[PDB]
């Protein structure tokens, strides 16, 4: 698609040609470590809860006001999740009341 | 081993059931770009099974699934059995035609 | 022939039991490099005291 | 009189303050050193047969990435922890920079190989709760089960 | 004076250390042996009958699959543990190599 | 072939161990700025007492 | 009954498109015959070992 | 050592506390897996009651490195780059090796 794209703009009548990339997306992977976590006595799910709800805006429930509906969510202030480094020091309170990152 | 390590069957099933799933934690803005946050946690290694946390003391010393079980690859409860020319068991397949075509 | 298996705990020999108590009072002069968890053979100095 | 700290250490207990009275059994100070700082690893009982004749380990700590060093001398304790059925390996580490502080986590890394033994893929070991054996293929290619005796698996 | 460990064993308690005083009721050291190391197996109460005098016991420890233990003797303790609902069956195992660690 | 990571902890030297008891009964005159947690050194004053 | 004696499927692993079944169970030996079940080792919630 | 601490207590947002001194305790609490950092706060007004909570924000200087607004840093996980602006306005990209970011 990248070759076919750049050859399309060399053609007499074409104005603007672009090909949508299939893997041009960015990621921030949280490669959990079963050993490191089991240490503090945490299951994968236990860790992940922070990923979805603490870092992400995971919707936990919905309030009801008549016909209408409202979304509720949990999350640390945007500051604790600004950048990757911020996540590396994402404050976690283990089940055993141990404070870690 | 169960008794020796002080772990009930239920404790195992429950822990197992929470050490094999992925979770997404929204995205995040860097250089004006969306950064999806993927949280690993899928089972795919035998060691991953062998490293399913069951119990962890204050010490930080945990008790993995590998302490109360061998994790072997085996056959499922067979429902269908296929034999060929009476000289071997094999896997097959049958094409089903949509009645009337 | 019956056959069954059981789990077991390897525990200390309780007939080989020795609890050192000072025959009389006093104060400690010195305490040899020894802490709970170590293996000491007979004749291993535990401490020195003045009675 | 004046009571002074006999050795360099850290007050882990101080059971009497001012305005008080003291007795023989009273403790004014519990002071523990930490220069030749101690570290203890919990090694699963399963591999006692291996670690007995062990060579070296590679100690590492989370709080300190640089203080990762090899350990060539240690001491395996005669008692294993009942609660977690693990051997107790204790090692002493030089610590003048007061880096390793008591309470931090650590990781004792071990990479080794055992004496030459007969080896077969784990997939080959048919084992019930007492009957372990494998299926062998003779000359002509016929099948024949034989009762074997397992030592221990690994990878 | 100098207090020496009266027997070969493992220090399981040590209440006295440098600087302190010492008294009659204090414990400078508790030492437990392990040459004829003990092994106590748990037997469910309902299968009591299963163990008779003529019985034949064979011991194995996961930590040392390379060793073959010989059992000095065995005795079915008179009191069943009230917490586990099991009879107590105590074995005494030859252990001069010290490969059989307590726990 | 083996390659396993065993968890460990940092602790105090139990061969560098000292409990400071008074040789004989008496009352405390004064006690220096010093509480559980502080790092002391050989010679550091603990408390003044009358016996 | 379902998981210890039977091969009750507890979960499924994921490898791409494909699927994999996971199950719990005592070695076939503890469930050979009826009698074996009569002495099926159970660890009660109160840490009592029974059949 | 060069760190800069600034204290605040939720109970009294009207007060500005001055820190007499601070000391990083030698022993890390074994129950919390945290180092202990003890501060001594001027409190003659008695507005700071024990049991209260207190947020401790610190600022630490680091070895001089090349610094740029975080927004101007692209990352693909395998290479990090920025977009330099030439003398003639020409936008030209260049690879860089990141050290660390904050704030």
């Amino acid at each position: 698609a990248e070759q076919i794209e750049e050859v399309a703009r060399t053609v007499p009548g074409v104005a603007s040609a672009l090909a949508e990339r299939l893997e041009g997306g960015r990621y921030i992977n949280v490669e959990i470590n079963r050993e490191k976590a089991a240490r503090y006595g945490m299951t994968v799910a236990d860790v992940q809860l922070f990923v979805t709800s603490a870092v992400g805006g995971a919707m936990v429930g919905e309030t009801v006001e008549g016909i209408a509906r409202y979304p509720i969510n949990l999350r640390y202030p945007q500051s604790w999740r600004d950048s990757p480094q911020a996540l590396r020091q994402l404050p976690i309170l283990t089940p055993m009341k141990q404070q870690i990152t | 081993r169960l008794a020796q390590y002080g772990i009930s069957l239920a404790e195992v099933k429950s822990a197992l059931d929470a050490s094999n799933q992925e979770a997404g934690g929204s995205s995040i803005e860097l250089a004006e770009a969306e950064y999806m946050v993927r949280a690993s946690g899928y089972l795919q290694t035998l060691d991953d099974f062998n490293h399913i946390v069951l119990k962890a003391s204050e010490n930080g010393v945990p008790v993995y699934l590998r302490d109360v079980a061998k994790v072997q690859i085996g056959p499922e409860m067979r429902r269908g059995i296929a034999e060929l020319n009476g000289e071997g068991e094999v896997a097959g397949g049958v094409v089903i035609l949509r009645s009337g075509k | 022939t019956f056959a069954q298996s059981f789990p077991a705990n390897v525990s200390y020999n309780e007939y080989q039991y020795a609890i050192v108590q000072a025959r009389a009072a006093g104060f400690i002069d010195k305490v040899y490099p020894l802490t709970v968890g170590d293996k000491v053979q007979k004749g291993t100095p535990l401490l020195d005291l003045t009675i | 009189f004046t009571l002074k700290a006999p050795i360099d250490g850290v007050i882990t207990a101080f059971d009497l303050r001012a305005g008080m009275n003291i007795a023989k059994d009273n403790v004014v100070a519990k002071i523990q050193g930490m220069d030749p700082v101690w570290v203890t690893a919990a090694i699963p009982e399963s591999i006692a047969w291996l670690v007995k004749d062990a060579s070296q380990f590679t100690l590492t700590v989370p709080a300190r990435p640089d203080k990762t060093l090899t350990i060539r001398k240690w001491t395996l304790l005669p008692g294993v922890d009942a609660a977690t059925r693990t051997l107790q390996l204790r090692l002493e580490v030089d610590n003048a920079d007061e880096a390793l502080k008591p309470g931090m986590n650590a990781w004792l890394q071990l990479n080794t190989a055992s004496e030459p033994m007969l080896l077969i893929p784990s997939q080959a070991l048919i084992d019930t709760g007492s009957e372990q054996r494998v299926i062998t293929v003779d000359a002509d290619g016929r099948f024949v089960p034989k009762r074997v005796a397992v030592f221990q698996a690994s990878q």
